[PDB]
């Protein structure tokens, strides 16, 4: 698949587009 | 977790869906 890297707010923005209408977890670890 | 997986290696939309609610 695609050779892209994302860090900080750029990784949050990609997760917001893929998941922000369902909800998501951006914390380094959680109870999942 | 989530913050290292695309910063230290590569990710796609199918890998971002791992961090979705569920």
């Amino acid at each position: 698949f695609v050779n892209q890297h994302l860090c900080g707010s750029h990784l949050v923005e990609a997760l917001y587009l893929v998941c922000g209408e369902r909800g998501f977890f951006y914390t380094p670890k959680t109870k999942r | 977790g989530i913050v290292e997986q695309c910063c230290t290696s590569i990710c796609s939309l199918y890998q971002l869906e791992n961090y979705c609610n569920g």
